[PDB]
């Protein structure tokens, strides 16, 4: 009794994804694609990479 | 809907919803902290902060045991 | 028609219209606590609530299988 | 009518109504004394204050324990 | 979000919303006083905002501490 | 009119019976620590009463359950 | 399934009716293992496990009640 | 004999989630003890002490869990 | 081979908060036992001590509350 | 047996929103969109951006 | 030769590690009472005796938290 | 010799397995009462006598547990 098991597989994961935040002059945060209170009080912004 | 949960993980979820964000708060507080640890600005916040997280985390795991208990006498009643 | 229920079904209802809103003030109180884990007047409440609507549920149960155990004493000597 | 209260929550109130203005005197002195912190009058008057404080939460949580206990050994006896 | 906050911390908020300034005037007369460090006009100023300072830290750190044991013996009771 | 009473009735009868003034005792001095929480005099008193009154209910239940289960063995024989 | 009697329909309507919590508490287990003093794992695997307690339990005190009211019929055919 | 039921796989995953923290608690140990008075090993020992601690804590508390669990199951085979 | 847990990450984040001091107070030492009379290396000394005291309490208390609230879940397991 | 599966989908999400508090004085105060005013001098708003 | 436990060989330990020590502080001691108003005899006998205090210390405190892990294991036997 | 029954041998294997300290704490008593004030007799007294108190400990929980599994297969012959 023969048994045969072949198998392929191509994979590829590349690009980019960003969020942030600023805040100016005491009177507006500005958040982007946080879910975050943009706790800093401070202008920070995170890039992700993968490739 | 979420992943699966029982009424145990909701009592849960209902305090992680509830603090809202402490979390992260004291997660960076203490990166500003260990950076400087000798201003007593920095230091005050600190404690208050912490305080709170473990207020929070004892009384967290506590409610869940009550209601584990309360099921446990009921079910074995069943039989 | 209306939905049948037995001696056991009004034993276990007369606890549920005893306590009028408990049910319901458990979960007020859970999510106030829930808000603001660290106030104390909070947590004086919540202590009381929740004790209270543990012994309801014991007493109940129990008292169910009290009477289910003399009707099943009851129907064997039909033999 | 008014919400329903049991034998515990009639207890716990009981602390409540004997201690008939300490929760706002509390917050009274705390704010004076926020006001001006390095005078002698206004601590002397706090340490007081919260020293009370202290007691009545803490007298109040262990009676209300206790007489849980003194329940649920009765309820156990039903079965 | 509104940062989120517990009751510790805004007793803690408190006694920094009831010094109105102390924290720059403390930096305010040393960078004078550094200016010219033999100046007795400018030292007995110095003196007495560091003398003020010192117990406005001790006052709320003290405080913070009371106000989580009293809430630990509470939670403590769930169970 | 006047209750029946079986034989529990009687056994439980003998300690309602047997503590004269217990009963009204622990409610007068609850009534008045909790008007002034932090008298050591009153305080040293409650906690006596508390505990008597405690392990007078626990007996008494304790007692009656015997007395149960040797009738019930008893019954069961006649068939 | 080859064959299944009323008994089984009923354990297996406990199966079907939590979806994944058999490898949800697996996982969480495993994650544990690896940061043993992370509070959040703790406070994840207490609630995973407890739910995994009582499920087992009221599944199993059910199949014996259903076997003892047949047991019971089937004594007076008789 | 390799046999190994279901607790003894339970505990196996923390063994096998601590590597290393095993020895590293006796090497901490010993290295205090050449020198005590040290401020850089007094600390490490500290974190390493806590950590196993917490280890053997949790690894206990899981097998009897378990065990409760097992033990309602199989008495209901009557 | 290493190992870590959040314990020990909790004091790590300490050791890389003080870049240098670590090494700045070993310094500052062996400059006044060249020359202890010198005001401008006494005054250096105190800043570096008192730097390096600080660093320390603080760590240490982190550490066992840390410990402390995270015991307080484990007996809840049971 | 032949056994076909044939899946497309599209979402996009874009857009603002706004929320604050302004006080005037110590007696007076409002707060926008949000349960209670933030207890804080001048004014604060934020606005969360989704794209 | 007489039998020790595992509390014995981690006490023992540091009985090891500081070789000498002890004797090194009652040595130091008799020659200081010898004449107790030299300076560079008190300032010898400072660190010997620190060093001595420290040394006991840990040694105590190491002791007493592997007994409560044991009895933390032995609670779960039942 | 006397009748010793399964529960007896399994309570002898930790007496015989403790040659020693059975009487070692005893000495150990005698010593520190003489002069309770020497830290060199404390630090060998405190491990003495942790010694023996898991001993003990872990000898009753292991008889129960026995007794417990023979009272469970004893109920069946019926």
């Amino acid at each position: 009794l023969w048994i045969v098991d072949l198998n392929k597989s191509d994979l590829e994961r590349l690009g980019t994804s960003w969020s942030g935040s600023i805040t100016i002059g005491d009177k507006l945060g500005v958040s982007l694609n946080q879910s975050s209170i943009s706790t800093l009080d401070g202008s920070r912004f995170i890039a992700a990479v993968n490739a | 809907a979420t992943p699966w949960s029982g009424y145990l993980d909701d009592v849960s979820a209902k305090f992680d919803t509830g603090v809202d964000n402490l979390q992260t708060q004291v997660t960076e507080a203490l990166d500003k902290l260990a950076a400087k640890p000798s201003d007593p600005a920095l230091l005050a916040a600190y404690q208050s902060k912490l305080s709170e997280y473990n207020l929070y985390r004892n009384a967290q795991s506590n409610t869940v045991k009550v209601f584990k208990d309360i099921d446990a006498a009921i079910i074995q009643n069943f039989r």
